[PDB]
């Protein structure tokens, strides 16, 4: 079983013992790893936030901590001087080593084929739904021309159970004779999707 | 912002006081990974599929909390005790698939900013409480550092459809009854 790693959580050097006790305080650490064209470029972000407001970060195109708001004066200089280089060699042993050994055998190769479906309700309304990944081309066609003007698109929306949905829309008025198809590439599939609607 | 191919948070933790309450996850593209259950210190993957052959040591996740307990203590001093701000929640409530009668379909609502990250997401269908089933995400981070959170429903589509997804959260007065437009 290889495993999963993280980006470890620094401490300030602190040592604290104020006390707060509908008043709550926050604190948050997001530790975020950004790849282009495989692990060609990896770029270390992570971030100290207090409630809503970052004060501290390292970035790794940066080389160093560095504080974001006045409130991260202090920690930047404990952090470079405790964290630095074992945070500077995350981006290998935390960002590259999940990205090769952990995302290359799940997320980045799951495949889920989109459902479509055309509906009225004028509007046209092609529902292209669960798929994965993000990557989708919907195109609609009234009597084989590809539409422009008319067309509108939700937002692709994150279902947050590892599928997609967009909904693509064409204004149009029904007449007798007249075809209208929506075309879906997607990776998941063998051959384009065509829906015709009639 | 920055813009990337992939972008992975290996390392997303939240810990507020008072009431000791936080979270340990990690994304993938803005997908939920898993969660670590702190008190069981074990791994809760989003699908159970994730953790087959993959594991990941609860005990990173015990130590970022712990982490974050310590830096909140400093920065909450350090802020002259400045508390956060509750903010008003956004709920959505859209199906998964085309709505067709008597098709299996999901509800999703979809709730937006959420700060501090402590929320009740319930349903309604014909305003009487429905459980059996549901099933919700962990707090997903935004990157204004306020939070979203989804919850599911299996339903089948009917003559007269009334679903509402409450939230109650501080930063409510009233709950909020989200309805469902078929």
């Amino acid at each position: 079983l290889v495993e999963r790693l993280y980006l470890v959580c620094g401490e300030e050097g602190a040592g604290g013992g104020s006390l707060v006790g509908e008043r709550h305080f926050v604190h948050q650490f997001k530790g975020e790893c950004y790849f282009t064209n495989g692990t060609q470029r990896i770029r270390l972000v992570t971030r100290y936030i207090y409630n809503r407001e970052e004060y501290l970060r390292f970035d790794s195109d940066v080389g160093e901590y560095r504080a974001v708001t006045e409130l991260g004066r202090h920690s930047a200089e404990y952090y470079n001087k405790q964290y630095l280089e074992r945070t500077r060699a995350e981006l290998d042993t935390a960002c590259r080593h999940n990205y090769e050994e952990t995302e290359v055998p799940t997320s980045l190769r799951r495949l889920e084929q989109p459902n479509v479906a055309i509906s009225l309700s004028n509007t046209l309304v092609c529902s292209v739904t669960d798929f994965y990944p993000a990557k989708i081309k919907v195109r609609w066609f009234r009597n084989g021309q590809e539409e422009t003007v008319g067309v509108s698109s939700t937002q692709l929306i994150r279902n947050g159970d590892w599928t997609f949905q967009v909904l693509v829309m064409l204004e149009m008025t029904p007449h007798q004779g007249e075809v209208y198809t929506c075309h879906v590439e997607h990776p998941s599939l063998k051959s384009p999707i065509t829906v015709e609607w009639r | 912002d920055i813009e990337a191919d992939h972008v992975g948070f290996y390392g997303t933790t939240v810990y507020q006081s008072p009431g000791d309450i936080g979270q340990y996850t990690h994304e993938f593209d803005g997908d939920e990974l898993f969660y670590v259950d702190l008190d069981k210190k074990k791994t809760v993957w989003r699908l159970p599929e994730f953790g087959q052959l993959i594991l990941f040591e609860p005990q990173g996740g015990l130590q970022c909390i712990a982490a974050e307990k310590h830096n909140l203590g400093i920065l909450t001093k350090r802020s002259n005790f400045t508390p956060a701000t509750n903010e008003a929640p956004q709920a959505t409530v859209f199906p998964k698939s085309p709505v067709l009668l008597g098709q299996p379909n999901t509800l999703i609502c979809f709730v937006d900013n959420i700060f501090p990250p402590v929320i009740n997401i319930t349903w309604l269908r014909n305003s009487k409480s429905v459980t059996d089933g549901v099933y919700e995400t962990s707090f997903l981070v935004n990157r204004d550092h306020s939070f979203h959170k989804l919850s599911y429903l299996t339903f089948i589509p009917s003559d007269d459809d009334i679903y509402d997804c409450k939230v109650e959260h501080w930063g409510l007065e009233e709950p909020v009854l989200k309805h469902w437009e078929p």
